[PDB]
Order: structure tokens, then C-alpha cells, then sequence
RNA sequence: UUAAUUCCGAUAACGAACGAGACUCUGGCAUGCUAACUAGUUACGCGACCCCGGUCGGCGUAACUUCUUAGAGGGACAAGUGGCGUUCAGCCACCCGAGAUUGAGCAAUAACAGGUCUGUGAUGCCCUUAGAUGUCCGGGGCUGCACGCGCGCUACACUGACUGGCUCAGCGUGUGCCUACCCUACGCCGGCAGGCGCGGGUAACCCGUUGAACCCCAUUCGUGAUGGGGAUCGGGGAUUGCAAUUAUUCCCCAUGAACGAGGAAUUCCCAGUAAGUGCGGGUCAUAAGCUUGCGUUGAUUAAGUCCCUGCCCUUUGUACACA
């Protein structure tokens, strides 16, 4: 009836959040309140519960394309970087909270370690991303 | 002082310095039969309808 | 500089009457609403005829003021007539809502706008 | 419906062009009607297929300018959809029509060039050019360095055009233009 | 040179002003509110979700550019 | 039962768009999304003008799962929509009558030739002496 | 909240430094030279302090809260590289360094590089470039 | 008449040669050919999730080459139609169609006291040759700073900035005779630059489906030199290097300058063009504000003229001829 791939991805992800919230175990990090997440920012994330966001992103894109680790992560999250008086470039995302987002998704079993490495989606991960998506499915009703 | 259209009928050539205008001969809407020469900015091609605030006024030649 | 002030203040009327017809309209709008609910409520439906009045006369109001401004950007109209009717008009803006209402009737039958078509 | 085609949400008919010197220059009707102003283009690889080019296309097209917007023809549809959006809603009226008014109100029909100056009249194609391009302008001028947002801008200087309201730019230079045409003929 | 005082939080003789004027306008974008008020646009943007979330104005589109809003429905 | 799969290309740029239009129901999606979800949503219509110009009785009887590859978003966009402009084009020469096929013509190309044929204005090259592929430096004197 | 209650304040006073009221906290709290954009956001995040609320909007019980943690962040668990100063010449202190300190902090590096007589000190004095710049061509209004 | 000394035609010239054109590469087009486990598509089997079907770059094999690769060919010629035309050379418009003018490369004769002796074991002459103008080592300079100029980058913001989310490329390059220095998947520690481990790749095989930026959707701002702008400067942390101080580079925090669209003047450009935007290559131990390529988004205006600056041909005048 409806997949993870057949909604929309903006609210499906802003609800997901919401989901690893109501879960209770996503593991944040000490300094997650005062961290800045990539290379190219100047200013921490305005959101409180930007990580459990985070964590729904990676879960998205670890289901549309798997076999992806810390550094498939911060290409993913990357930008431009503004380097002032020199023109702006390409910079990552940050490997700590890419793999303790990983380290985290598998704390509570929704990814797995591939054989010699990378993270793939579970079984029941994908079941849990695509009630979440039936649920912002139904949101369209 | 009525304004007037008149349809291209004919264009004659470029004229200006840089030869941005086109010269051509207009026929009025109202009669049919009289046709002058006005100078035209931009691009104009045959059949079209031009507003005239002043109608008299006939261009000099090239 | 006095053109420029004379025209930026016709800009200002121009806006305070379309906020005033603004005003005007959604009255109108709410006791539409009232009337179409309930059928019965002439006096409401007379009050929307009072206030399309004064959404009519605001009307003319504007587009007289436009060809005022249009005019004074062409240099036609003087600014000797314009501070004539300015206080006239000033005192229509300022006594429009009221119901004791005197107004000049010869506001642009003054200069003779009524008489010029657009 | 197959037959009528909406722009988004506005009808391409009950517009009429009510000058005939720009009838066949502006494009809105009868097999010009396009769900976007957003086609692929080929519109400049002859002389005159601008002509066939949607009048709102032109729109779009003219207001990617000033350097950083160049490139941003989806931000610049995006723009236009909304200011039609508040011109129909200041209006109640269809703002393909009010534009095209905009369009025959603001173009200005003669020019002074140097065959000390000498007047000339202006094609139909340049009169529509010049009427895009002030409309366009008026909209930057007034959204620049300034709270309210460009789709605004270009909606209330559309609306202040179709009415010859001396407060756009487009009108205020086209009789300021027209005026020295005036001086010099 | 020139400089502009934008209210940051309506006052009660500004708040009467909205709640009774601002709903009634045909035009209804944070950007004429400040225009009108002389408030900010981020203050006006806040006031008018509590409009309509009470309903006294009508959302017609939003973007992350240009939100724009109505009077009521007349039904 | 007749397999009756006809798959076609379409491209705008370096980006270019297999359609895969074969017997079935009434479905239509790109990348495994539906038509109404991809991105940029700005034209949506302009991924929905083969739809909204042909009906959906048309589409009734096929289904047609795009992929595209390559360019960017409006290069995408415009190849997926040539994709599925000449995928219902390629199944209605070969599976069924050859006159719904040339009234499906009498549609699309009197709308908008590029939904049939692409256009070949693809990237001229940057040459010496300049930014880009036309233009060149400042030159300056004294 | 979007009343404007009582205990508003135009100008806040702290660090003997002023505060515009208009300002979103998280960026009102920068006008104290020592304490920038994303400082302030650190010390508005360890005090459990809403970041659309605004400067007058706060009441005098937090605004202590935020410049006690502006005063000693490493008792309130900020990192030590947060800090404008961390291994001092002189006391080896971690420190986050603020309004009038930020000005002495740096005439005493400024002169502490003048007694030795070294070179970014010397280039300090005679006001040139100190970082190895170009002085040929640009920096045409530190001289004439 | 042509883009053309390009043709027709005229003809004390006739026959020729170069340049131009032709030519090679590149772009666009083929559901016809060749073929593909280092490229895939479609089927079928199994697996996983949802509610018979849907998704899957999850796993695997029976056809096929549409997508991809790159070869052989085809294709387009002013060929067809209608005007204009000595009814010639040719021009304009239109049908049919992928294309009815894709972009480069090569580029004549004659020259120029143009640049290069600092590319050369190309080199004449002269200078020097052991207290060396050879060569080596150490340190410094080539970055020095009252001023002037040129090429550029960042900007002056709301058509924006910040912060989250979403979603797409095309050229490439990559483990080195000397010769040390490659590109990196992924696991773990670290805020971060980084570090510590095992793997692949001498490459359509691994990086890699190159998840690029701009753009798109959602937050916070609100005309304030502001969250624009990021110069300058202070403190600390990593990498490369034998060695970084006159800060090699990168990070973190803090400092928060001019700058409100730029005078006279002046450059480049017309269709995938300008412009924005990032990514490669070269330089490279560390390394892009440069250059050369590549894509991505994608216009305004123009189909003209000799007014300005120049170029070509003819006629004409000349006291010019290093003109
Ligand atoms: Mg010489
Ligand atoms: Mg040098
Ligand atoms: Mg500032
Ligand atoms: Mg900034
Ligand atoms: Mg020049
Ligand atoms: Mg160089
Ligand atoms: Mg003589």
C-alpha cells in the first residue's frame, strides 16, 4: 500500500523524529547542546532535538541507498564552505556524530554492520521507517 | 489631437547613426489609401500596427 | 521640491482612501454574512447600501486623484490649483465616516477633471 | 479539462487585449496557454520568436536579473506565482489581464533617438520589450533595501500600471520618456 | 543617516490596532503589517499565527519567502 | 498472455530518462516515486502536461516506471517528461490501432515540440583566454 | 507571550556593558566584547533559557544564571576550547575572557611581546601588518 | 553574388600555385548492424517490509542491447516547394524532418631590430675561471611600505542570511627508472582539523551510483552597518616538512574595520550565450583569490549599421618612403 519511497520525505522525516523520541533510547551525546555538526557552519544547531531529526535522515537515507558509512555520511550532509575573503568550496559533514548517530541506531537495533563494514537497515528498521510512513500517509487522509 | 494606427505596408531600409532604426512606409487604419514614411525604433517587420501620437509628421527619405 | 510634496501627499491619499474602502468593503462582507444567514435583516442590508455609497463616492475619489497625480507628473495641472482643493480635500478625508457631511460638489469642477475624460 | 487550460489556477480566457497594435505580440491566448512560465526555450534562435514566447515566460524571464539571481528561473516563476496570487486578491480580477493592461499601459509608444535629439515611434515588439523591462525594474527598485518582498512589489506595480497610477516606475518614466520624444520631433 | 524604530512586542494601544483593523484588510503579509504598525516583520509574522490560529484572518499560500493571508470567508 | 513492454529514452542535456511503459493499471512513477513527489515541485504541472494534455483513460491500460540518470533537476525533469511523452508514443505504434497514436501527436507537438523531440543544445566548450565559453578577460591599456 | 509584560528592560547592564532589549538573547548578549555569536549560544544553552525570548523580555532571576556561566565556564561544563584563552602566559588559566579583561588581556600580550623586543611586537608598534602580510599594495588607511 | 580573390559573368589575356573552401577532431540523431560477468535493461526464482499488488543500488540465472560503451555505416545537399534574381551566381520564407550557420584545430606571401642567450650539452662573440660570475653548505631577500596602476576574490543583503530536511552532474586524476611523494572505502577514539587499525584499486573492476554547489521545502531574522560584510587582531589545538619566525596550511573561540551599488572613464558578450554555481586537472611534501577544462541553472536584448575604433577593395591627391 505505501513504502517508505511512495510519501513525501519532508514531513516523513520531521515525524520520524518524533517516533526515535517516543522511543526513549536514542542515545544523545554529552556535548550534543554545544557542538557545531560540520566544518562549514558558524552557528550550533537551533534545534534542541536536532540529533533525533539527524537520526531520521540517516535511517532515510541508510533504506534509499545502503551499504553507507561515516564518510558516505558527511558527503551526504555536506555544504558550502564560505571561506570569507576566499571564494566558498565543498566541506563534510562531522564523522563523531555521524558514526555516534550510526553507534546510536545500532544501540537500539534498527541498523546493522555489514561484513567488513558500512551500515545497513534492518529488518524490523525497515518495518519501523514504513509505519512511519504509513502514518504520514495517512496524515494525507 | 486624435491618435492614429497605421499598418507596416513596406520597410525601406536602416537609418540612424548606428543604424538602429527602420524606416518604413505606413499605412493608416482609418484610410486605407493613405500611406507615409515614418522612422521606427526596434525591431519591426511587415503588417503591424503602430500607435501614432503624432500623424503628420512625414520622415525624410534615405 | 514643492511638486515632489504635493504629489508624494496625493500618494498618501491614495492609500489612506484604499485602506478606507478597505474598511468599508469588509463591513459590507460581515453583514453580507449576517444577511445571507439570516434573511430578515434589512436594516443590515441598508447598511450595506450606505456603505457601498461610500465605497462608490471613494472610488471617484481615487481615480480624481489619480489623473491629479498623473497630470502632475506631466506638468499640466498647477500646484496653485492643487493647494486650492487640498484643504477640501483634506476635509473630505477627515469627514467622509461622518453624518454630518458638507461637501464640495465643485472639488474638480474647479479645475475641470470631471469635465476632462481619461 | 482538455480543452481550456488553467495557468495553475487562472484562466488564460477573459483576457483581452484591448490594443490591436499589440494583439499579435502578446502571447496569452488559444494555443498559448501553458500550465507554467517555464518552458524549455529556443525563443532568441531567430529574430522575431520572441513574439511567440507567453507573455509570462517574458515576465519570468525579465526578472532573474541583477547578477545573483541570474540562473534562478524557478525562484523567479515562484516570485510571479505569488505576486499573481496578491494581485488577484487585491483585485478580484484575473492578473493575466491586468498584466496584459499593464503591459499596453506601461509600453511606451515613441522614443527620441540621433538619426540634439529626434523622435521616432517604437515597434510593437520593442514596445512590449521596453514594458517587461520597466515593470521588471519597478519591481527590483522597489524591493531593494526594503522590508516588503519582491513578489509584492511586482504585484502592486503591476496593479499601479494597469491603472496608470504615476506611482509605478513603469508609468512615471514611460511619460517622463514619452514627454522628451515630445520635446524633440 | 536615517533610521527606523519597529515595535519588537505590540503594546496595548498597537495590539487594539491589529486585532481590529488587520483582519479586515484584503491584503494580510507581515511585511504591510510592519508597514502599517511600524513593527517588525518577525513580530508580525508571530501575530498573525495567533490570527489564524483564533481565525480572524484566512490563509490563502505560505512559503519560507512569502506567506500571504485574507479576511474571512463571507458563507 | 502477450508481454507487451516497450521501453523508450528521452534527455534535455546530459541527463537523460528511461521510461518503461508496459500492460497494466493505471500507474505512473519515476525513480520508484510517483509523479506527483518529485522534486523540484515547482513543476509539477510541467511533469504532469503528458498526463493533463492525454487524460487518464489513456493511461488506463499502462503502467510506466522511469528511471533518469545524469544532469540536474530541470534537465530531469524535461527528460523524464520526454520519457513519458514518447513511451505512450512507442506502445501505441506497436501493441495497439496506429490512428489513436497519430491523434496522440495531434496533441503533444501543437502544444510543445519538445515533448517528442529534444532539443540539441548541449554545453559548448570553454575555450583559452576567458572565464567561459564565450566570453573573455578584461583587457586593459597604459 | 507576546504581550509585553511588566519587568521589560530597553538596556540591560551587565559585565558593566549595554544590552539591547530588541534582540533575540542569543544574539544580545554578543554586544559584550568577549563574548561572541556562538559563545553566547553555549552559555544560553548550559541555563535552561528559551532562545526566542528576548533580552528585556527575561527576568532578573536568569540573567545572573547567564553571566555567572559568562564569568566561570568550566564549572559549568562548557569545553575548554570554547575559551578566547586557554593556557595563559602568565597563570596557565583557563578562562573565558570578558568586557574590560578582554582589553587588558590584550595590551598585556601586546606588551609582554614589546619587552622581549620581538618582531610581531615591533610590527605591533609601528602599526603594520603582524601576520606576514603584503603591506605593498593594500592596507592604504593604516598608513596616511 | 558570397563568410571568402566564393562563384557567375566580363575579358589581352591563357594555363596555374598557395591561402579560403575541402580537410581531422568535437556536438547533436539512429529502438537498423557488431558486440558485451570491468556496462547494463527486462523477465524468473528466493529473501525483507507493508497492505493479490507495491518497494528494494537485497541476493541469484534466461533472453536482449533501449538506457551505457565504441566501432562500421547511414544522415544534410540550399535536396523539395513558393517568391526574388541577367531567370545565372545566388538570396529570402516554408514543409518534411535530429541538425536547414555546433564549436575548435590547421592556417598563405611578406614582415617585426617584437619576446625568449633565465627551456636546452641550440649557439657565435665577449666576460669570468680557484680569494670563481663554477659548485656546495648555513642564514637572509625575492612577502620588505608615505604613494600610483593592472588582473582578480569577497561583498554592500530580505530576489537575502542562518539553521534543519530533500534531491540531481560532467570532465578527470590515482600506488611514480631516478623518486621518498597515490586515490581512498570502512571500523574505533576525538567538537574540530586530525589520529589509530585492518581492505580495494596500476582502474568502465576500488574510491563511486562520484549522494557537488547553486537550486528546492521547512525554521529564526526584519531595514538596524543587523544574524549583511568578514578585514584586522589576540589566545589555544592538529597536519606536512630537516626546519614555519616575517604568522606553510587547516581548525576552535573571541575581536567585528571599510563597505548603503561606486566620479571621469572603461572591458567582455548575443543561445545552452552572458551571468550565478560548484567539481576536476596543472602548480602540489604542505597548496588556489590563478589558469585550463567540466558540468548544473539559465536569460534581457540584437538578425542591424558605419556613428566611434579599426580592417578589406577600388578610384583619387600627396612636398610622406624607418612612410
Ligand atoms: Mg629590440
Ligand atoms: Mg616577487
Ligand atoms: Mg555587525
Ligand atoms: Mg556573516
Ligand atoms: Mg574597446
Ligand atoms: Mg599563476
Ligand atoms: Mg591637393
Amino acid at each position: 500500500g505505501v513504502t517508505v519511497k511512495d510519501v513525501n520525505q519532508q514531513e516523513f522525516v520531521r515525524a520520524l523524529a518524533a517516533f526515535l523520541k517516543k522511543s526513549g533510547k536514542l542515545k544523545v551525546p554529552e556535548w550534543v547542546d554545544t557542538v557545531k555538526l560540520a566544518k562549514h557552519k558558524e552557528l550550533a544547531p537551533y534545534d534542541e532535538n536536532w540529533f533525533y531529526t539527524r537520526a531520521a535522515s540517516t535511517a532515510r537515507h541508510l533504506y534509499l541507498r545502503g551499504g553507507a558509512g561515516v564518510g558516505s555520511m558527511t558527503k551526504i550532509y555536506g555544504g558550502r564552505q564560505r571561506n570569507g575573503v576566499m571564494p566558498s568550496h565543498f566541506s563534510r559533514g562531522s564523522k563523531s556524530v555521524a558514526r555516534r548517530v550510526l553507534q546510536a541506531l545500532e544501540g537500539l537495533k534498527m541498523v546493522e554492520k555489514d561484513q567488513d563494514g558500512g551500515r545497513k537497515l534492518t529488518p524490523q528498521g525497515q518495518r519501523d521507517l514504513d509505519r512511519i510512513a504509513g502514518q504520514v500517509a495517512a496524515a494525507k487522509k | 489631437q486624435p491618435i492614429k494606427l497605421a499598418r507596416v505596408t513596406k520597410v525601406l531600409g536602416r537609418t540612424g547613426s548606428q543604424g538602429q532604426c527602420t524606416q518604413v512606409r505606413v499605412e493608416f487604419m482609418d484610410d486605407t489609401s493613405r500611406s507615409i514614411i515614418r522612422n521606427v525604433k526596434g525591431p519591426v517587420r511587415e503588417g503591424d500596427v503602430l500607435t501614432l501620437l503624432e500623424s503628420e509628421r512625414e520622415a525624410r527619405r534615405l | 521640491k514643492e511638486k515632489e510634496e504635493v504629489g508624494q501627499w496625493l500618494t498618501n491619499t491614495i492609500d489612506t482612501l484604499n485602506m478606507q474602502v478597505d474598511q468599508f468593503e469588509s463591513e459590507v462582507e460581515s453583514l453580507s454574512v449576517q444577511t445571507r444567514k439570516k434573511k430578515g435583516d434589512k436594516d443590515k442590508q441598508d447598511r450595506i447600501e450606505g456603505l457601498k455609497r461610500h465605497i462608490e463616492k471613494h472610488r471617484y475619489h481615487v481615480r480624481m486623484l489619480e489623473t491629479i497625480l498623473r497630470m502632475l507628473d506631466n506638468d499640466s495641472i498647477l500646484v496653485d490649483a492643487i493647494r486650492k482643493i487640498k484643504d477640501d480635500v483634506e476635509y473630505y478625508v477627515d469627514s467622509s465616516q461622518d453624518p454630518d457631511f458638507e461637501e464640495n460638489e465643485f472639488l474638480y469642477d474647479d479645475l475641470d477633471l470631471e469635465d476632462i475624460p481619461q | 479539462t482538455p480543452d481550456i487550460k488553467l495557468f495553475g489556477k487562472w484562466s488564460t480566457d477573459d483576457v483581452q487585449i484591448n490594443d490591436i497594435s499589440l494583439q499579435d505580440y502578446i502571447a496569452v491566448k488559444e494555443k498559448y496557454a501553458k500550465y507554467l512560465p517555464h518552458s524549455a526555450g529556443r525563443y532568441a534562435a531567430k529574430r522575431f520568436r520572441k513574439a511567440q514566447c507567453p507573455i509570462v515566460e517574458r515576465l519570468t524571464n525579465s526578472m532573474m536579473m541583477h547578477g545573483r539571481n541570474n540562473g534562478k528561473k524557478l525562484m523567479t516563476v515562484r516570485i510571479v506565482k505569488h505576486a499573481f496570487e496578491i494581485i488577484h486578491l487585491l483585485t478580484g480580477e484575473n492578473p493575466l489581464q491586468v498584466l496584459v493592461n499593464a503591459i499596453i499601459n506601461s509600453g511606451p509608444r515613441e522614443d527620441s533617438t540621433r538619426i540634439r535629439r529626434q523622435a521616432v515611434d517604437v515597434s510593437p515588439l520593442r514596445r512590449v520589450n521596453q514594458a517587461i523591462w520597466l515593470l521588471c525594474t519597478g519591481a527590483r527598485e522597489a524591493a531593494f533595501r526594503n522590508i516588503k518582498t519582491i513578489a509584492e512589489c511586482l504585484a502592486d506595480e503591476l496593479i499601479n500600471a494597469a491603472k496608470g497610477s504615476s506611482n509605478s516606475y513603469a508609468i512615471k518614466k514611460k511619460d517622463e520618456l514619452e514627454r522628451v520624444a515630445k520635446s524633440n520631433r | 543617516r536615517d533610521k527606523l524604530n519597529n515595535l519588537v512586542l505590540f503594546d496595548k494601544a498597537t495590539y487594539d490596532k491589529l486585532c481590529k483593523e488587520v483582519p479586515n484588510y484584503k491584503l494580510i503579509t507581515p511585511a504591510v503589517v510592519s508597514e502599517r504598525l511600524k513593527i517588525r516583520g518577525s513580530l508580525a509574522r508571530a501575530a498573525l499565527q495567533e490570527l489564524l490560529s483564533k481565525g480572524l484572518i484566512k490563509l490563502v499560500s505560505k512559503h519560507r519567502a512569502q506567506v500571504i493571508y485574507t479576511r474571512n470567508t463571507k458563507g | 498472455g502477450p508481454l507487451q513492454s516497450v521501453q523508450v529514452f528521452g534527455r534535455k542535456k546530459t541527463a537523460t530518462a528511461v521510461a518503461h511503459c508496459k500492460r497494466g493499471n493505471g500507474l505512473i512513477k519515476v525513480n520508484g516515486r510517483p509523479l506527483e513527489m518529485i522534486e523540484p515541485r515547482t513543476l509539477q504541472y510541467k511533469l504532469l502536461e503528458p498526463v493533463l494534455l492525454l487524460g487518464k483513460e489513456r493511461f488506463a491500460g499502462v503502467d510506466i516506471r522511469v528511471r533518469v540518470k545524469g544532469g540536474g533537476h530541470v534537465a530531469q525533469i524535461y527528460a523524464i517528461r520526454q520519457s513519458i511523452s514518447k513511451a505512450l508514443v512507442a506502445y501505441y505504434q506497436k501493441y495497439v490501432d496506429e490512428a489513436s497514436k497519430k491523434e496522440i501527436k495531434d496533441i503533444l507537438i501543437q502544444y510543445d515540440r519538445t515533448l517528442l523531440v529534444a532539443d540539441p543544445r548541449r554545453c559548448e566548450s570553454k575555450k583559452f583566454g576567458g572565464p567561459g565559453a564565450r566570453a573573455r578577460y578584461q583587457k586593459s591599456y597604459r | 507571550s507576546l504581550v509585553i509584560p511588566e519587568k521589560f528592560q530597553h538596556i540591560l547592564r551587565v559585565l558593566n556593558t549595554n544590552i539591547d532589549g530588541r534582540r533575540k538573547i542569543a544574539f544580545a548578549i554578543t554586544a559584550i566584547k568577549g563574548v561572541g555569536r556562538r559563545y553566547a549560544h553555549v552559555v544560553l544553552r548550559k541555563a535552561d533559557i528559551d532562545l526566542t525570548k528576548r533580552a528585556g523580555e527575561l527576568t532578573e532571576d536568569e540573567v545572573e544564571r547567564v553571566i555567572t556561566i559568562m564569568q566561570n565556564p568550566r564549572q559549568y561544563k562548557i569545553p575548554d576550547w570554547f575559551l578566547n584563552r586557554q593556557k595563559d602566559v602568565k597563570d596557565g588559566k583557563y578562562s573565558q575572557v570578558l568586557a574590560n579583561g578582554l582589553d587588558n588581556k590584550l595590551r598585556e600580550d601586546l606588551e609582554r611581546l614589546k619587552k622581549i623586543r620581538a618582531h610581531r611586537g615591533l610590527r605591533h608598534f609601528w602599526g603594520l601588518r603582524v601576520r606576514g602580510q603584503h603591506t605593498k599594495t593594500t592596507g592604504r588607511r593604516g598608513r596616511t
